[PDB]
């Protein structure tokens, strides 16, 4: 695939989406090295490994790697393979680690991934440097709680690279001084689509919450105005509904909604935000940090996405709750978090099945022949609104959609980090 | 069930069997209506996150109370999925799964109240939606059946299903063990 | 008929009707066709209907109804025909021969209308390997009309309605019995 | 795969057959442009669909389609994908509907596949042309009963592709003024076998039935003949002449009664103006090029549907004559249902044959030889005064070298202009 | 089990069943020491290759007694397995698998000798491990139990696996059945 | 790939070995053609099929074969593919077969492959020199009781492809006049893991032995230092052992089989045929690969043929040998403790299953194939004149072996015919 055959899989000033960017395996190779292989990406939470030696896997693409914590509190984050002969160093998922010892030949790490130590080194090994023999680190930033992970050194800092969706990030994780936590167990489930679904979702989609999709989720619990932000750069959104207190309510219950917008807790966050709006009348927000980090602040679930090929994903989720909050409370978002946003969840056993559909209609060759229409809200758009940074539009809009595939073009196009940092404007 | 279970009389075996076998049945045929009626009130359904673990550390192997799960919930919470899967609108059950719970290895062990029971139980959940869709679930379900002066004869008072599964291998969990 | 829970009976027709599943299970398993036909009665009524993907205003239309076409609707001379095939050295689906098991469970079993007949549901996953690698998992109910024999099984089947999980058959054939 | 390429692997002159069309994944995407985007393909029957609103799902090639009665009468066949985000619209196997509504964000559209709505459609859409924005429609045209459908606007209609063909469906399709009607039920299975192997059998191959693979078959039910080869086109058809034998041994004595004596016999004679035509031709064989498929006697009738050049799935169901008594109508489904299905006494060893074929080809030297095509070669007579096209005996592989050539044809033209021109004069 | 088992009583039926559910539920959460504990000095665990033949030789279907197998073990070699099994260091199970037998069919005939039985049964076994590892077995265990005065009431004197597949669809055999 | 881009893949000079040789599609269709195609490869033991008709079933890489004893003693290999239309001539593993049909349509072969009837030759294939038309035929080649088999006419002979790996093999196969002979049963599995992993292991792998890959293994047997490994020459074979210490062997095949190797007359014979006590008496658990996919370890007794299923996956096809003239307690033995190490459900390998597994999952990941492995132990420290020992030595801790391993399989993937390859010597 050459730079400029790419380039005209998405256009945003018409807004056309060329299916193949669905289903390509070169394409999903590309991505791999493009996007997955040096984008910041979710690792978890701080408090998931609190204690030196205490570690859980992830994954960065299909880079299977170890979080852990090091004895000076700071996280490593490097590649779980072996390079003697490409062993998994660790096949657990998490727990406290005192070292790791490869299974294969007994190449024995510390818990920063260094290789310490190697069977019959004396004879068998003579020149060998074990300091330049220890997996691929990559670099591992955090902010407030959250930890991501990027093998790139040319790549700008996690602060720079969220940029100003640190703003919509901080209704989530900046309501009190206390920070939040990780309310501990990861739920990771497979689903049969593309990623950039799921992405796309999470980074512009309150229309599909609008209509049809999540009717028997609302029921279950038993919308007018509002914004979305679309990254100046970057591919990050966020939107959310202002005023109403309506959908949260059929969402996560009385109790939760009531410690959104009512209260000691409440009014704290509208002052560290510096607005009650922000703080007290925001509600049902869904945001991407382009490109496989998604959460809604609120509910607040909080994933990773994991590619699998072009054709599947699997979404790692877990709850983060505000780390000072009654013990009650923590406990109600545990369960209402689980009872929607999760694999059995009453509004995301749907998203589940949806998806899955789109990926299997497009084995078709027609169903790959014409653009989807990426044109809701095209044009609508304020770049100068005093309240909210950014690219502001209605609620309902693709703005934030065609921004986030405007950027797997910048980055798909992009050799190198020189090269897409000079798409900016 | 921390040692092998005091024999029973096989009558007691047979009728728990059989409110299986007819629970079974009302989830496979799509019944929920009659389902959900077994569910007493202090109805705990919880089914944890399992995890792989080195053998020392096999005792966080599932979650725990505080933790994150695949189902933990309480009658108020199964109503609503009751209200949800008997909607025209309900689309991970509407088209309708066909579902398969084939139960065994039924033992019964006497509760600390009398008309209780503690059974431990395994199934496949054989699993086929849409075109091709097939997704095969197996594991155990420790419940504790209560008595009752229904036609079903029990209420299901708690349920913890065991999945032998780490990572979920399915889209959704959007019908009931 | 399964309309309302099945009213309790003896354990001994329970243990009884549920041998005759685990001996029928080993005749197909271990290819004891001959044997197996034999359970057959002359009236042997053996339906598979097709099924089908419906929305829930229309899980009526679920399953083929009886004037419409099947993956098995057969009655004693048609399963006489099978039986010839299944035992030719050139019944080439069966020749080498599929390796199955059924595992069956959940029998219930409700008296019939006519003495010495009864009505069972069960349920079943048949699991087929063949050849090198070829796997289908297969699982359903069948529902039975059973008629007490005086042969060695002691039933014959009457009735069987096998009611499969599947729409489209996820397998290149069906050259075995349910 | 350049043309010239392609055109070395089918030999119609000496009958040789490089192995590899069976299996490479290049070739299979270029049919599913080149041979499914453009050719008449089997969709059912009218009967199926008989009142307003009445749908069922059919594909041509991996394109999922919508096939759907309208209130004029009307058939329409649509893709079953919506052009927003690309969700299956309907993923009923079929039924009866006043509408069908997108389930990921409710565009709605009429039974014919129009978009007539869309949520929220003035604050969001406002350029928005519902009429450009419909799933992708197909060319549906009939024949006695038949519905095929076709993407291309540049192809032939249905009469003419059928061409000289159509004489020979009339064996099944033309036996009476009433017409014939689908017996309702349709089998869908699954064969990891390339669709050309099962096109090819029911268009060339009577030699399979008249050698070994179907002899078990034959007791279970306890000579003389033509093939046709089209003119153009790649259609086939082959029949005994004159021995009721083999077909009381398929279908019995009431249906092969019903074929060859009394009055509904003499009715098909006269409607062909031909007593070998009607009471003569004894279990029929038949492909309309590439997928759809038949045996007239029989009356099985199917769509094979391709899923990549490993898999098929096999979409089988039968007919009856219209004003055939209802004992006859009866026997018909019995019998075809214990032969020529998933667990049929015929059909089942077919399905086992094929795929130890495609198996066998994974191998690198299985697939660096020819396979002989050269039965029957230069035995051919075009001047058949009784029977159009190119006719051979009832053993011979002329059909098959013809539905080879014409895949040669297709999958070498860049479009039906290109394709017209290989015809003969 | 050449001709159909004469009936038995059903307590006989229900305690039997009942020694497989247990043994089933020791199997399958990793409670080995006591699994081998079931196992008789004598002990047999006997699982031979199967291989795919033309109906005219299905004789040799089936390793017999002097040719090689995936399983052919006594008592010792059975001890081996369970050293191994519990071990740090034991990689195939440790990270340990996850098992489901879902045990069903039995059918109980005398033995020769008295409180001695020649059982047939079928199995489900599900193993899931890793992240996403699922490999599914199927199959009959003609086994002779023989009565003992332990809490399990027998100890498993001779097994023998009859597998329903050809080639083994699995990268290791690193459970029991 | 181009004959440059895949020699700088492997680096026997610094010892480094790109991941992507385990994972690339490209180079996989390439290894069939270029290695497997002309390489000599494990079919059995000529006891396995000792009398006429007697046939069992094996693969040349993904090519099915029939390999069948002849009524003059000859053992023939042929493709398992009828050259009609592609049908599996026999589809059981084994047995004893006076001549083959295809079940197809019916063309039969005698017991040599060749074709000797077509059903209606006469008037059907009247031209037809059935004698041209039988599947491709492989040379066959025994040493000392195993079959081998090559498709290539310009490949060296059996002898020759050996080379000196004969001296090694020897340890095993030539211990006493009678030969050996096969236990009767062949076990088959399944491991996700490329076919090299495997071959490398045998061919240079006692390190892993020697460390942790079976700790529970030797455990498990229970209540090494000196040693040296042998590289071809040329070829890629490669075999390492033990000198002096039986505490190893001991815990893997027990006492029994320790002393029949070590001590008695049986070993005293074996010393006096391979002129030396060292080579008969004194080696322990001996590993060994006959380029590129036959490997064995003498003493423990199994052998094996790899079988390639694409680069993510093998079948592994293992039996076991013992001295033909050995007491019938210890063909007993030998059955029993070889079952219980190395096979599927063994002590032993059911840990290098595992481990390979991870291996090639791990590698779904794009720096997991972004750097290379390990290949440099024992780099220099070797002795290509070694009085005792043909070939280059090494200790026997060392990837001397497998680099010669993989520089072998650089050099059969770039020369396009045995020419060539023979130009490298
Ligand atoms: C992305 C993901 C979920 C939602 C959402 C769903 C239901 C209710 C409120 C928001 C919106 C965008
Ligand atoms: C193609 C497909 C099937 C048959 C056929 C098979 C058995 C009996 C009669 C016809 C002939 C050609
Ligand atoms: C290749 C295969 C097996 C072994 C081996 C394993 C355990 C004990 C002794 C040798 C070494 C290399
Ligand atoms: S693969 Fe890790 S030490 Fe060899
Ligand atoms: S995909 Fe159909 S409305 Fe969005
Ligand atoms: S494939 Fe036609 S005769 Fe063998
Ligand atoms: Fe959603
Ligand atoms: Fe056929
Ligand atoms: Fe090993």
């Amino acid at each position: 695939w050459a730079d400029a055959d790419i380039a005209e899989l998405v256009d945003e000033r018409t807004g056309r989406l060329d299916p193949r960017i669905y289903t390509d395996e070169a394409l999903y190779e590309q991505e791999l090295e493009r996007i997955f292989g040096r984008s910041w990406l979710l690792m978890g939470h701080e408090t998931q490994i609190p204690k030196a030696g205490d570690f859980m896997t992830n994954y960065m693409g299909e880079d299977p790697v170890m979080v852990v914590r090091q004895k000076n509190g700071e996280i490593r984050v490097f590649l779980n393979q072996c390079r003697h002969r490409g062993m998994r160093i660790c096949r657990a998922d998490g727990g406290n680690a005192k070292s790791f010892t490869c299974s294969y030949h007994g190449w024995a790490y510390d818990t920063g991934g260094n290789l310490v130590s190697v069977p019959f080194e004396e004879q068998a090994f003579p020149g060998l440097r074990k300091e330049d023999w220890g997996p691929l680190q990559a670099r591992v930033e955090t902010y407030k709680g959250l930890i991501f992970a990027n093998w790139d050194a040319d790549a700008p800092d996690l602060d720079t690279y969220l940029g100003e969706a640190k703003f919509y990030m901080d209704h989530m994780l900046d309501r009190t001084e206390a920070g939040t936590e990780a309310i501990p167990g990861i739920q990771k489930w497979v689903i049969p689509c593309n990623w950039k679904f799921a992405a796309e979702q999470f980074c512009s989609d309150m229309y599909h919450a609008g209509t049809t999709s999540h009717l028997s989720g609302i029921l279950a619990g038993l919308p007018t105005e509002g914004i979305q932000y679309r990254a100046t750069w970057g591919g990050h959104g966020s939107g959310f509904y202002i005023g109403d207190p309506n959908l949260l309510l059929a969402i996560m219950g009385p109790k939760v909604t009531e410690y959104w917008t009512q209260g000691p807790a409440a009014e704290k966050a509208s002052e560290r935000l510096g607005s009650t709006e922000r703080g007290q009348q925001l509600m049902a927000q869904h945001m991407t940090i382009f490109p496989t980090c998604s959460f809604l602040p609120g509910i607040n679930t909080i994933r990773a996405w994991h590619p699998r090929g072009p054709n599947e994903i699997e979404v790692w989720a877990f709850t983060v709750v505000d780390a000072d909050a009654p013990e009650e409370m923590k406990e109600e978002y545990r369960q209402q978090t689980l009872r929607t946003f999760s694999a059995g969840g009453v509004f995301e056993q749907d998203d589940g099945e949806n998806w899955v559909e789109i990926q299997q209609v497009l084995r078709g060759h027609k169903a790959r022949s014409r653009p989807f229409n990426a044109e809701m809200g095209l044009g609508q758009t304020d770049s100068d609104n005093p309240d909210y940074p950014g690219t502001i539009s209605y609620v309902y809009s693709e703005e934030a959609a065609r921004g986030l595939y405007t950027q797997w073009v910048r980055m798909m196009t992009s050799p190198d980090w020189a090269a897409l940092d000079a798409t900016r404007p | 069930f921390r040692t092998k279970p005091a024999p029973v009389d096989p009558s007691l075996q047979h009728e728990i069997e059989q409110f299986y076998y007819w629970e079974a049945k009302l989830l496979n045929d799509r019944r929920f209506q009659e389902w959900f009626d077994l569910l007493a009130e202090d109805i705990h359904y919880f089914m944890p996150i399992r995890t792989t673990r080195i053998m020392r550390e096999t005792a966080q192997e599932y979650s725990g109370a505080r933790e994150y799960a695949h189902f933990d919930d309480n009658a108020q919470m199964m109503r609503g999925r009751l209200r949800k899967i008997t909607s025209d609108v309900s689309w991970s059950e509407n088209p309708a799964s066909r579902t398969r719970h084939v139960i065994s290895n039924v033992m019964i062990v006497d509760g600390e109240k009398p008309g209780e029971y503690h059974v431990s139980s395994v199934f496949i959940v054989y699993r086929n939606r849409l075109e091709r869709q097939l997704d095969i679930f197996a594991g155990e379900r420790k419940d504790i059946l209560r008595r009752t002066g229904s036609e079903a004869g029990f209420e299901l008072a708690k349920r913890t299903i065991l999945i032998d599964q780490s990572t979920i291998l399915s889209n959704n969990l959007s019908f009931f063990f």
